[PDB]
């Protein structure tokens, strides 16, 4: 459970999660998911969050509040550097 | 503030290192009170905790259809003689009146014309 | 027996080269065995 | 006839064709003896063929030596280009879909399922 470091940046035409090594084949995977199911339920939930993940360190999340703007997808715009262990999503 | 400093420092290595370090620093300074946070007796003891394993997340902040098939084929014949990629003997036809519209990537029979010249090409 | 031994040969082994087998035959012939290619001390 | 162009790239393509073909052979497994020699015999007369097409083909560049200036001259020209292209507005109402000129020699060194001998070779028999 170690956050990691994003870093957030307004694209025209993404983010760059740098992770310590998994030693494992497995890429980093994304989702999106919804606020509906949380740990504590409170008032406000109505926004969806795009999560980050991987067994090396713990998972980050990020809130979108636009409806559509990009797509979350793991094979269409995602790209593993595991060399230098940087990676990407756009 | 060098405790949080050396704290934050000293955590970095360990982490990297793994806490094999964190034995050997702590009881190669055990006397010296430079390194007193290493044991539990120290009130940072809790913080550096928890650096070792953020500096090993890595997130910690670190210090400071024939008629369609001979066109394709005998365009390709000479467009594959060419002595510059767009000085060929098509593109001067394509302006002089010739309508030909798979000359265009936008066309999926440019793919088959693609192999084409460069078959006629191998065939040179 | 041999017309038929070596119609045999090229045909139980047919991804062979027939040419280079013959040729190679007929070669070893002319230069080692009319050449005293069976010497005893 | 584009000699220099079309036939020597036909010829070209069915030598590739042979080789895929006996190659895909040489990939599947075999087992018995019969249809282990029986490949084997269709392999040679698929080098039998390979080596006449490989024969034509290089008995095919004397007159490509020839033209070859004529050929190379791509900026000199261009009007034989439009003669060829104005002859081949020639039958336009041909109404026939043309799917055969690599479907046909792909399926002709290959076999169907009840008779695991192409159709070249489709009347040979052990």
């Amino acid at each position: 459970r170690p956050g990691y470091k994003v870093t957030k940046q307004r694209d025209s035409e993404l983010f760059q999660i740098d992770y310590p090594e998994i030693a494992e084949g497995i890429m980093p995977r994304h989702r999106f998911m919804s606020a509906y199911e949380q740990r504590i339920e409170p008032p406000d939930r109505r926004w969806q969050y795009l999560l980050m993940a991987a067994e090396p360190y713990e998972t980050i999340a990020f809130k979108v509040p636009s409806r559509e703007i990009d797509k979350a997808e793991g094979k269409f715009w995602t790209h593993w550097n595991r060399e230098t262990k940087q990676f990407f999503l756009q | 503030p060098e405790v949080r400093n050396i704290v934050d420092k000293t955590a970095s290595f360990v982490a990297r290192n793994g806490p094999e370090f964190e034995a050997r620093i702590r009881q190669n300074e055990i006397n010296n009170p430079k390194f007193n946070f290493l044991n539990p007796n120290d009130p940072y003891h809790a913080y550096y905790r928890h650096k070792v394993s953020e500096f090993k997340e890595g997130k910690a902040q670190e210090p400071s259809s024939a008629f369609d098939l001979d066109v394709v084929k005998l365009t390709a014949q000479f467009v594959a003689r060419n002595g510059r990629q767009f000085l060929t003997q098509l593109m001067q036809k394509e302006q002089r009146n010739y309508q030909f519209d798979f000359l265009r990537p936008q066309h999926s029979l440019f793919n088959y014309f693609t192999k084409l010249v460069e078959q006629y090409t191998k065939i040179l | 027996l041999l017309e038929y031994l070596q119609d045999y040969t090229d045909r139980v082994k047919p991804l062979q080269d027939q040419n280079e087998l013959f040729g190679k035959i007929q070669a070893e012939f002319e230069k080692k065995w009319e050449n005293g290619t069976f010497p005893g001390w | 006839m584009e000699t220099i162009l079309e036939q020597q790239r036909r010829y070209h393509e069915e030598k590739e064709r042979l080789m895929d073909v006996m190659a895909k052979e040489m990939l599947t497994k075999k087992s018995t003896l019969r249809d282990q020699i029986n490949s084997d015999h269709r392999t040679r007369a698929m080098q039998d063929r390979y080596m006449e097409v490989s024969g034509n083909l290089r008995d095919l560049y004397d007159d490509k030596d020839g033209l070859r200036k004529e050929e190379l001259n791509a900026i000199s020209g261009p009007n034989e280009f439009a003669e060829f292209y104005n002859r081949l507005k020639q039958i336009k109402e041909f109404h026939r879909k043309h799917p055969n000129e690599i479907c046909v020699p792909m399926s002709v060194e290959f076999e169907e399922l009840l008779k695991a001998r192409e159709n070249p070779s489709e009347e040979a028999q052990n």
